[PDB]
Formats: C-alpha cells, sequence, structure tokens
RNA sequence: AAUUAUAUAACUUAUCUAUUAUAUAGUAUAAGUUUGAAAUUUCGGUUGGGGUGACC
RNA sequence: UCUCCAGGCAUACGCGUAUAACAACUCGGAUAACCAUUGUUAGUUAAUCAGAAUAGGCAAUAAUCACACUAUAAAUUACCUAUAACUUCUCUGUUAACCCAACACCGGAAUGCCUAAAGGAAAGAUCCAAAAAGAUAAAAGGAACUCGGCAAACAAGAACC
RNA sequence: GAGCUACCUAAAAACAAUUUUAUGAAUCAACUCGUCUAUGUGGCAAAAUAGUGAGAAGAUUUUUAGGUAGAGGUGAAAAGCCU
C-alpha cells in the first residue's frame, strides 16, 4: 500500500487554532483592526472574499461535477 | 599560483549574499543593520 | 548625562502616559501590582527567626525564591505554577567535585477536564500538582476562579477565568439551554465570584491585547466639518431668535 | 497610519492601492510592522545618543552668549 | 533549500526525472560518504502491491499481459511493463518472464495447494511448502519489501495454522501471515553477482566516489599484569 | 570591489535584471508575452481653449498685491453654505436630514472624483 | 593521566496509564547503575645530552 | 609612403562615462609629443537584437547525419476535455582603448566566427669597455667535465635493476 | 565569510587532424597540468618569465546559479583546503 508523495513535500496542515476560540462566549482580540500580522495577538478568521464582479484574468472554473456537460456515463475519447 | 584575485565580481551573487533582503531574513542580520544605523553608516547593505 | 528617572521606573511611567493612561483604572492595578507566586520548587521558612546551631544565637531568615523558567508551551496548558528549574549541581554531592549543568523538568500529562460554567470539556497539558490543586478547590471551575494570575501562571488559564466570570456576570442563558433549573443551580453554586460586567471584560488581558481593545473602543472616523459648522450656525441662529 | 517598523521606530505608513484585501495578499504579509524584543537595547541607545547631542547643543549656546557678553 | 524530488502524488508509467543527493541531507551536510555524480537517470514508478484490483472493479483474481521486460537503471533486477484491463503498471520481473506471457494475480486463498507457475502472485497460504518465492510483504496489504533484488529467492519453510515461516535470502527466518502475497520464482538478472566493473571510471559512472585515504577489550583488574 | 554607494539601476547588473525608471504602466502582459495597452490607462491631457484669454505669464508691477488670507473651511462654509441655511432657517424649511440640499455629500462612493481616498491626479 | 559526562545505548525503582488477578505491559518525569561521544586541567626536582635506572 | 611583427572581430560576465569635440598645460601617464589628466559641452534611438486565465484526463519505445549497427553509464511545454476572454506596443539594456590582480602590471579571463581583408611597433640619442643575461659558429679530441651527461648537441636509439 | 579553495546539487558547454580499434588505446594541437634547468629575487609577478616537459573522448576540462561554517565544514589523508 505504498503511497506516493513524501510527507515533507506535501503542503503543511493549517496551524492549530488559538485556544481562545475554544472558550464559549469569549470574543477573541485579533490583529484585524491593525491590518497587519503581529505575533502576540490572535489570528483572525475572515469570511470568504467575493470581488463582486468577474475579472477575466483571474477566472476560476467550477468543479467537474458542477459542469453543465457533466455526465455520469463515461466517454472514451 | 598568483594570488590576490579572489574577487570574481557578480551582481547576482553580491545582492544575494549581502543584500537588503538577505540581511532582514534572520534576526542576526537585522541586528547587523541596527548596528550600522546606530553607527551612522551611509551604506547599510550592498 | 543622566536619565531623569531610574530605568526600573520606566515601565510605570509608560503606563502613566498616552493611551495607556486612558486604560481602565482597575485594569492598571492588576498590571501595576507584583505578587510573589505561592512557593512550588522550594520549602519556605516557617518562621521569621531561627537559632543558629554553630554559634547558638538567634538570626533572621528570609525566603529567596528559586528562578524558574516558563517555556511558552506552558502558556497553552494548565501547569499548577510548575516550571523548569535551570541550575547547576555538584557531582557526587560534594562541593569539591565538578559543577555540572542540570535541568529539572516537570512531568507533563494530557488530561481532559470539564467546566460546568462553560459546559465544555477541554484537553489540557497538566501536571500532577495541577490536579491536586483542583481537588483541593473542589472543582475545576473553582480552581480557575480561586487561583490568582500569579499562581495560575497561564494565558490559557486566565482566558478561562474571563469566560467564566463573563458567563456569571451576564447570567448568559446560553448555558445548558432549555434547562433554566439546571442553569440556575450552576450559577448559584459559583455566586461568590460574580463581579460587574465592565470589570470582567478586562480580566487576563495582556498589555498589548488591552491596548488594542482600547483602540478599537475609541476608534471613530472624523465628523465631516460640514455638520460641525451646521451645528454651530443653528445654535447661534436659534439663540438669536430666542 | 502610524506604524512601528522592524527597527523599532515609529514611522507614518502611506497606503497603496490593491485589487485584493490585505488578508489575501502574500506580498503585503511579508512586510512586518512590529519589532522583536532584541530591538529594545537599540531603542535605548538611540535615546541616549540623541540626549548627548542636545546636551552638547545647549552647552554651546550658553558658551556663545558668554563670548557676546564679554565682547558687548 | 533541499526539496525532495519524490513529490509526485499520482501513479504514472512515464519515467520521472530524479535529482541526486550526493550523500547529503536536507541540512546540506554529508550523511553518507561515497555517493556523488554518475549518469543521469529517470525513475519508473514501480508497483510492488501485486494484487491491486483496477479502479471500480471487483476484488477477485485477475490476469495481465507482459508488454516488455526492460532494463532499470535504479535497481539490480529488471522491470516488466504489464497491461491488463485499461491499466499499465511497472512491476519487477521474474527470472523467466518474456514479452507476451500471461501472469495471474490471485486473491483466493487455496484451501488445497495450487500448482505454482513462475511470475504469478499468490498468497502464501495458497503456495505449497518449499516453493521459491520473491517480493514478500511483511503484512497483508503493506506491499513487497523483501527479496526484491536480482536473482534473490527465498524459500517457504513451513505453514502452520494462520502463519508461515519464510527463509529470507540472508538465511534469516521470518514469519508472516499466510494471507500475505508472495510472487513465485527467482527475480532475474541472476548473473548480476558475476558482473565485473573493470575500471575505476565505471564506478564513477554509477555515482560512487572514491574511498578516503585515511588509514577494544578492556582488561579486568585481575588480568592486567598479563596484557 | 563593487560600488556600494551608487544607485541600483537597470543599467547595472546582468541582462536578466530590469527595473523601471518611474514611468507609470499603461498596459498588461498576457501569457505567451503579449503586451496589451489599455486606452483608459494612458493619461489624457485636458487642454482648454486659450483664444481670447486676457491673462499672460507676467503681471504689471503697478498692480497692488493683496493681503494673504489662505482659504479655511470656515471661510468656504460661510461664503457658500451660510446664505442658504440662514435664509431657509428663517423660512423654517430646515432639518438635519436634508443637508444634501445645501451641497453635503454623505459618502464619496459613486463620484468620479472622490475627495478621500483621492482617486484623481493633479 | 586525574576529574567529570540527563551523547547514544541499556537495564532497576518510583511517577502516570492500561489491563489482570496479584499480574505482565508501556512511560512528556525524578532517582540510581552500566556503557563512554565528548568536555576541563596538568605535564615536580637533581643529574656532558639520550635508555633504564636511580636518588630528594 | 617605407620597414617589420602576427589573435583579431563579436557576445556573455564585469566595469560605470575612461566614450566624442573643444579649451587648458597645474595634478595624473613612471619622460616627451600627445593626451588616457583638468574644465565645458555633447552622446547609446528597437514589436524583429536583449530583458520582464482556471480546472481535469494521459504518457513503455534515447542520442550519435539515425538508416543499417550494435551497445551501456540507460539518457527531454505537448496532445485532448470543459470554462473564461473576444484586437495589442508601453517599459528597460545599447558609449569606450573597459574587467579581476594596490598601477596604463610580460599574470588571470567563458563562448561563436575567422587567421590577416582585422590588429599592431622590438630601437629617446649615442657608444660599442669589464662583469652579468641570451642567441649562433668551432681547428684536433669526444664525458677526459661533474656529486651526477646538469646544461647543450649534426644525438633523441638499446638494454638492465 | 564557500565570488578563492575542498566537495557536492541543478542547468549548460568544448575536444581538430592521424592511427587503432571499438578504447579511463596511440601520435599530437586547442585546452588542462606543472617535470627539469636557467633567468628573476622590493621582480612583469606577495610564486612570474623563457625553454623543456605530463595528460589531451575522459575518474577530462570549462561556464553559470545553489549547498555544506569554525566545539564546525570539506578531504582519491597532504593534518590539504575553508578569500
Ligand atoms: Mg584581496
Ligand atoms: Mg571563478
Ligand atoms: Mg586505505
Ligand atoms: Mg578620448
Ligand atoms: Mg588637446
Ligand atoms: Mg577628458
Ligand atoms: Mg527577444
Ligand atoms: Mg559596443
Ligand atoms: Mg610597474
Ligand atoms: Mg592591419
Ligand atoms: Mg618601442
Ligand atoms: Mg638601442
Ligand atoms: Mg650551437
Ligand atoms: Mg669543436
Ligand atoms: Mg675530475
Ligand atoms: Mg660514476
Ligand atoms: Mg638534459
Ligand atoms: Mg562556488
Ligand atoms: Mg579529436
Ligand atoms: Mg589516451
Ligand atoms: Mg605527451
Ligand atoms: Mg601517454
Ligand atoms: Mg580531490
Ligand atoms: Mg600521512
Ligand atoms: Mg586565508
Amino acid at each position: 500500500a505504498y503511497e506516493w508523495g513524501v510527507r515533507s513535500t506535501r503542503k503543511p496542515e493549517p496551524r492549530p487554532l488559538d485556544r481562545v476560540y475554544e472558550i464559549p462566549g469569549l470574543e477573541p482580540i485579533t490583529y484585524e483592526g491593525k491590518k497587519h500580522f503581529v505575533p502576540w495577538l490572535a489570528r483572525p478568521i475572515f469570511p470568504p472574499w467575493e470581488r463582486g464582479w468577474n475579472d477575466p484574468r483571474f477566472h476560476r472554473a467550477a468543479p467537474i461535477h458542477e459542469q453543465t456537460l457533466y455526465k455520469e456515463e463515461p466517454c472514451y475519447i | 599560483r598568483a594570488r590576490g584575485n579572489e574577487y570574481q565580481p557578480s551582481n547576482i551573487k553580491r545582492k544575494h549574499k549581502h543584500g537588503w533582503v538577505r540581511r532582514l531574513s534572520t534576526p542576526a542580520g537585522v541586528q547587523v543593520i541596527l548596528r550600522r544605523m546606530l553607527k551612522g553608516r551611509k551604506s547599510l547593505s550592498h | 548625562p543622566l536619565h531623569r528617572y531610574p530605568v526600573h521606573l520606566w515601565q510605570k511611567l509608560r503606563l502613566r502616559q498616552g493611551i495607556c493612561a486612558r486604560l481602565p483604572a482597575h485594569f492598571l492595578r492588576s498590571l501595576e501590582e507584583e505578587r510573589t507566586p505561592t512557593p512550588v520548587h522550594y520549602k519556605p521558612h516557617g518562621t521569621k527567626f531561627k537559632i543558629n546551631p554553630k554559634n547558638g544565637q538567634r538570626e533572621r531568615v528570609e525566603d529567596v525564591p528559586i528562578p524558574v523558567h516558563y517555556p511558552p508551551e506552558s502558556q497553552q496548558g494548565l501547569w499548577g505554577g510548575e516550571g523548569l528549574i535551570l541550575g547547576y549541581r555538584y557531582a557526587n554531592n560534594d562541593k569539591l567535585s565538578k559543577r555540572v549543568k542540570k535541568v529539572w523538568k516537570p512531568q507533563l500529562f494530557t488530561r481532559e477536564l470539564y467546566s460546568e460554567i462553560l459546559d465544555k470539556k477541554f484537553t489540557v497539558t497538566v501536571t500532577m500538582r495541577t490536579l491536586d490543586l483542583i481537588d483541593e478547590a473542589y472543582g475545576f471551575d473553582f480552581y480557575i476562579l480561586k487561583t490568582p494570575k500569579e499562581d495560575l501562571g497561564s494565558k490559557f488559564g486566565m482566558d478561562l477565568k474571563r469566560g467564566m466570570l463573563l458567563r456569571l456576570a451576564r447570567q448568559d442563558p446560553h448555558l445548558h439551554p432549555e434547562n433554566p433549573e439546571r442553569r440556575a443551580a450552576i450559577y448559584d453554586k459559583y455566586r461568590s465570584f460574580v463581579i460587574p460586567e465592565a470589570e470582567a471584560e478586562w480580566v487576563g488581558l495582556t498589555l498589548e491585547e488591552a491596548l488594542e481593545k482600547q483602540r478599537l473602543l475609541e476608534e471613530k472616523d472624523p465628523v465631516p466639518l460640514f455638520k460641525v459648522y451646521v451645528e454651530e450656525l443653528v445654535q447661534r441662529l436659534q439663540e438669536q431668535v430666542l | 497610519a502610524w506604524r512601528r517598523d522592524i527597527f523599532g521606530r515609529i514611522v507614518w505608513h502611506k497606503f497603496k492601492q490593491w485589487p485584493i484585501p490585505w488578508y489575501l495578499n502574500k506580498r503585503y504579509n511579508r512586510r512586518r510592522f512590529f519589532a522583536m524584543p532584541y530591538v529594545d537595547r537599540f531603542i535605548r541607545l538611540r535615546i541616549e545618543k540623541h540626549a548627548r547631542i542636545e546636551a552638547r547643543k545647549r552647552s554651546l549656546q550658553k558658551k556663545k552668549e558668554k563670548i557676546l557678553h564679554a565682547k558687548f | 533549500k533541499f526539496v525532495s524530488w519524490k513529490s509526485r502524488t499520482k501513479y504514472t508509467v512515464k519515467p520521472v526525472k530524479m535529482r541526486k543527493s550526493g550523500g547529503r541531507d536536507h541540512t546540506g551536510r554529508i550523511r553518507v560518504h561515497g555517493i556523488g555524480g554518475g549518469h543521469k537517470q529517470n525513475y519508473r514508478m514501480i508497483d510492488f502491491l501485486r494484487f491491486r484490483p483496477e479502479k471500480e472493479k471487483a476484488p477477485e483474481p485477475f490476469e495481465e499481459k507482459v508488454v516488455v521486460v526492460r532494463y532499470d537503471p535504479c535497481r539490480s533486477a529488471d522491470i516488466a511493463l504489464v497491461a491488463g484491463g485499461s491499466r499499465k503498471r511497472w512491476i519487477i520481473a521474474t527470472e523467466n518472464m518474456k514479452a507476451g506471457d500471461t501472469i495471474l494475480n490471485s486473491n483466493h486463498i487455496g484451501r488445497m495447494a495450487v500448482a505454482a507457475q513462475e511470475g504469478d502472485a499468490h498468497p502464501l497460504g495458497a503456495l505449497p511448502v518449499g516453493t521459491l518465492i520473491n517480493n514478500v510483504e511483511s503484512e497483508p496489504g503493506r506491499g513487497a519489501q523483501y527479496i526484491r533484488a536480482a536473482g534473490t529467492c527465498g524459500v517457504l519453510l513451513r505453514k502452520v495454522n494462520g502463519t508461515a515461516i519464510i527463509q529470507l535470502p540472508s538465511k534469516r527466518q521470518m514469519q508472516v501471515l499466510e494471507s500475505c502475497t508472495a510472487t513465485v520464482g527467482r527475480v532475474s538478472n541472476v548473473n548480476h553477482n558475476q558482473r565485473v566493473i573493470g575500471k575505476a571510471g565505471r564506478n564513477r559512472w554509477l555515482g560512487k566516489r572514491p574511498n578516503s585515504g585515511l588509514w577494544k577489550i578492556r582488561p579486568l583488574p585481575p588480568m592486567k599484569s598479563y596484557v | 570591489g563593487a560600488d556600494r554607494m551608487s544607485k541600483w539601476t537597470s543599467k547595472r547588473g546582468p541582462r536578466t535584471f530590469t527595473k523601471s525608471r518611474g514611468a507609470k504602466k499603461t498596459g498588461i502582459y498576457t501569457s505567451d508575452r503579449k503586451f496589451v495597452q489599455i486606452k483608459e490607462m494612458v493619461p489624457e491631457f485636458v487642454v482648454p481653449d486659450l483664444t481670447g484669454f486676457k491673462l499672460k505669464p507676467y503681471v504689471n508691477y503697478r498692480a497692488p498685491a493683496g493681503i494673504d488670507t489662505p482659504l479655511t473651511a470656515k471661510a468656504l462654509f460661510q461664503e457658500t453654505v451660510a446664505p442658504a441655511i440662514e435664509k431657509d432657517f428663517k423660512e423654517g424649511t430646515f432639518d438635519a436630514n436634508n443637508l444634501e440640499k445645501y451641497g453635503f455629500e454623505p459618502t464619496q462612493e459613486g463620484k468620479l472624483f472622490q475627495l478621500y481616498p483621492k482617486n484623481f491626479p493633479r
């Protein structure tokens, strides 16, 4: 069951979330207001970003299954 | 052999070894700049 | 030349000028005060006097705490005041032998602990001392609330205190929802620690975190001077009409 | 905005126009607006260096007025 | 700055370009001496899990066709391209494998012994005691790790209950479950041990830097006047 | 022996090193290295008609100069906004909500020329 | 050579878990023992000069 | 115009105005002429030379005139499936006798083309002493020299530890 | 501090003519090296010059960028090399 791809070359897992987030009812203090990273404040969580319009140079396609021409039956080309 | 010509100039090598971006990469290099700023050097880095 | 103030007073003068001055008075008191943590790695002298055996006379005794190194990994767990003792030893326990570097390390375990006020179970790095303190305090929630910052010695622990204090202060109905009776019992059990809402918010904040909080609170975009002059003109016109 | 650089000084930072928000730019996040503690000694050395210059500057003006008063 | 070249996640039969180490590790320091230079090479992704059913197919014995038996720069043995269904995968070739041969890959654990034909992959339980085997896996599903060199064949000494004993080429006896899959036959290039390097330059073609030129029982007290 | 004091420019270094002299970009580089100039990105010089213009580069030495009174927000507000509000207040047709009537803009978004952040050059 | 040596390696007793009928397992640590990668320090005196001896 | 010598022209890397004209004649060239020096003014022009959209699927078959021919050290974005956009020329490198060796250093310095059509000057004037360095010739002899055939030779062959 | 040097990684280059063969083969350029003698000895040169020599399709040579750092690195061991 040898698996290709040595672990060192894989993208690293996201850093563990700050423990202040675990505590319920507590509003973390993060560096969002400063608009830059600092090591001694908590890391913000941002919602997904939407440009509000389509920029042709940075178009990103939908996944395979969401394509209009997706068909479950396979076609051999 | 004749010595004295150990310097083979190369701008790519120079800016990579002693440049601004290189000095800021590690905290010890940042302190190299801090010393030179305190001394008053006109050239902080290559 | 000379500085006007001794260097040890510089931190106090910094807290007393600028945005630091505008920070809450109660919060500054926690910053200002320094209290020795309860002894952990040394035996304190029971008395203030002892009888010297060699000369048989009474001489004063004082407690000098050992220097203990607290790795940053400790701030993400609940060590009960324990830390690393970085010191030296004498080989063979004779001072005429070589002096050797020695480090004494705490025995760390991973344990899962339940907080009633938060109604959540946390997995924490802990020492056997920390478990004993909780037992002596008759509850995990009692341990965090009773223990002071200096004894607690953990940023994770201090954040737990703020959440618990904030939970009690607001009587948040988010605890065990649909069970007011069960909730009521929990809040009643810990009623001794209830404090005003404003104070509880600033509990356990570091100086940098406190400063960012204060900056956010007073952050405000400028008022278009069109409105400001309009207010002045209306007031003058209204006053003249009076 | 007013920001502190990696050398421990307070400098006004002029903003730039970008098409993406700051938390998504990777060229912006390499820039550091904080100083690590190893800068603290250098912060004090600047204050003491500046204090020496100003003290010398005051002393000289006092000496110069003595020359004026003796001359006039 | 050392980034390992072994960064390809997906299996392919296309040869993959290798970056050489030089005996140095990610730190940049020599960890093994005597490795350096040599000929440039390409890595052909071998597949040592013989019974890998094709995607979206049932788990039962299948057959594959041998396209070509080829020289491999990266190992002592030789490799065989094998095709079955819609899949091509490199595999290690046995002593007698030729192009156009057919080789079975069986999951069924024969209650009785199954006649052994070289090149077919069978669980150790199926094979009879004494059969020469190669490409043995320690645990079911792991993949072959032992007896993978040229002309190296181990024997299956014994089978009792759910486990069997394997005599590795070093004569070291190992024990594995009878469910483990072992290929039959020798591993090919049996004469690899007969090869002669001849000239010092040939080892410098295989990436073998020269050896360096640098040229314990404490007596007990009662036996120190006799040392 | 390299010169540490002179400015780093594109004339120095190997061919691969290139950098600009401060000229603003006017286009985009697509893949396969095609430059696409954008018409809107190229500045347009708005020049007025100077026919019948009475003002020339220099002024009479006989012309009296004026006392400097740099413009202030109060002076601008009094000259422009005070006359309307004062008259309207007497008429009683005044409220805080309708400050736009006198020229106030609650937000700069949507305007071609925004006063902050400035989005137009001199 | 003298003094050390949580370099690696091993065991032993605790500590902490699992289990089990007391018991065999493991182990973010402490205390021992064994091994010794290393570290620190030194090179008494008198004897045409060098072996050994000797002598103080 | 004559006499004679025989690595030159490009690019890369590097250097950073040493480029060219004029005017100067202090400093710099190890001296003069003249300028490589000082001051002033100029210069290197490029859509071809040179530099700087997204997501999936998949690869057995070297090179060497690549045919034959064997071989061993086993060896270089494409093509498809969908999505998106639906007429564009700005920016920068461009000079020289040049760089690394404290110097206008008998040294070091990658590649392509070519070998004199390109590029150059060994002698400031005079004098022909010793000693010193180099080249050429040698009556008769031919290692007698010398630690040793070192160096040289109209020699450069043969053998043995 | 590895622009010298030691070793390495990646991407690139160069090898005419002649004879053997099918090559760490031969003669001999370019190129790499530095055997012996003389000159030089503050020299043209902090290791050169002039001759004479060794290799010259390979464990060859060269170019560019990267790596390993002093309790260390590198070493076909000379305690060599690391401006
Ligand atoms: Mg030098
Ligand atoms: Mg070089
Ligand atoms: Mg040996
Ligand atoms: Mg000129
Ligand atoms: Mg002139
Ligand atoms: Mg000039
Ligand atoms: Mg081009
Ligand atoms: Mg030119
Ligand atoms: Mg000279
Ligand atoms: Mg000519
Ligand atoms: Mg001449
Ligand atoms: Mg003459
Ligand atoms: Mg002669
Ligand atoms: Mg003669
Ligand atoms: Mg004689
Ligand atoms: Mg003789
Ligand atoms: Mg001779
Ligand atoms: Mg190098
Ligand atoms: Mg040839
Ligand atoms: Mg040869
Ligand atoms: Mg030869
Ligand atoms: Mg030869
Ligand atoms: Mg070597
Ligand atoms: Mg030796
Ligand atoms: Mg040196």
